[PDB]
């Protein structure tokens, strides 16, 4: 995972 | 109206793609992924060229130097990395962010790198030495995008705190704050540097005049409520606004009239990233974990 693919 | 048609689908990332960028010489597409990898593909034939590795965690953003010879990547391992594209070797590891690095960009000279992080700061780095030159307490929430203007004298940043901010690069001082507070998920300068395109998480893109601080245009019809989705000015043919969308579509608007002129279908998950080729009417799009692929589209105008 990566912060962009996680979202919110 | 444009007529973008699918030409290539680029597979190989094993997790969600996070960002795609064309090299300034128009020859390459670079993609970063949650799979901790950067992949380099041919822009015109979609041919896989190489994989670049070394980050311990996923990568949220990637950017090219002006001469197309270097990449900078932003990663969850809290570092940025400067890579020689030709050799694929990591030239520098830029340490100092205390949380995930979300966004990165070279300045036009490409002696500087700007980064934004979940630690709510913006950092300015010397490319040659890897040292942090400045840390700007830019925001009160994670920084979603950072971008240099056409001469590199200005940096524009956006954040979940709802603010767009324009910083004087040389001094690090804030020159302007756009507040007119929905979370801002993406921001970038227009090619001439006079305008700023900002995405907010209320399914809205807005075109602002920087020097006047006025919203000139509003573009709607797409779904953008959760993810930081790239948007672009398309200038090679007609003047379009291009963006990914959470309904798995690529949206293309007429910039002046704000009307949707095309919707590209084919992705099976959120189109997190779109990029416009520097000279050809070519769009690259990239999607999240359920899709994992990049798509190249070509238009006659």
């Amino acid at each position: 995972g990566c912060a962009r693919s996680e979202g919110f | 109206k444009p007529n973008y048609a699918l030409k290539f689908t680029l597979a190989g990332h094993t997790k969600a793609v996070s960002s795609v960028k064309f090299s300034p010489n128009g020859e390459w597409l670079a993609s970063s992924s949650a799979d901790k990898l950067i992949k380099i593909w041919g822009a015109y034939d979609g041919k896989f060229e190489k994989t670049i590795s070394g980050h311990k965690l996923g990568i949220s953003d990637v950017a090219w130097s002006s001469d197309s010879n270097l990449l900078v990547s932003a990663s969850d391992d809290k570092t940025l990395k400067i890579w020689d594209v030709s050799s694929g070797k990591c030239l520098k590891t830029l340490k100092g962010h205390s949380n995930y690095v979300f966004c990165c960009n070279f300045n036009p000279q490409s002696n500087l790198i700007v980064s934004g992080s979940f630690d709510e700061s913006v950092r300015i780095w010397d490319v040659k030495t890897g040292k942090c030159l400045k840390t700007l307490p830019a925001h009160s929430d994670p920084v979603s995008a950072v971008h240099f203007n056409r001469d590199g004298s200005l940096i524009v940043s956006s954040s979940y705190d709802g603010l767009c901010r324009i910083w004087d690069t040389a001094s690090g001082q804030c020159l302007k704050t756009l507040i007119d507070n929905p979370p801002v998920s993406f921001v970038k300068f227009s090619p001439n540097g006079k305008y700023i395109l900002a995405a907010t998480l209320d399914n809205t893109l807005k075109l602002w005049d920087y020097s006047k601080g006025k919203c000139l245009k509003t573009y709607t019809g797409h779904k953008n409520e959760k993810y930081c989705i790239f948007a672009n000015f398309s200038v090679t043919g007609g003047k379009w606004i291009v963006s990914g969308s959470e309904d798995n579509l690529v949206y293309i608007w007429n910039l002046q009239t704000k009307e949707i002129v095309q919707k590209l279908q084919g992705h099976t998950d959120v189109v997190i990233s779109t990029a416009c080729h520097p000279t050809e009417n070519i769009i690259a799009s990239a999607a999240l974990e359920n899709d994992k692929t990049i798509k190249l589209w070509k238009s006659d105008c």
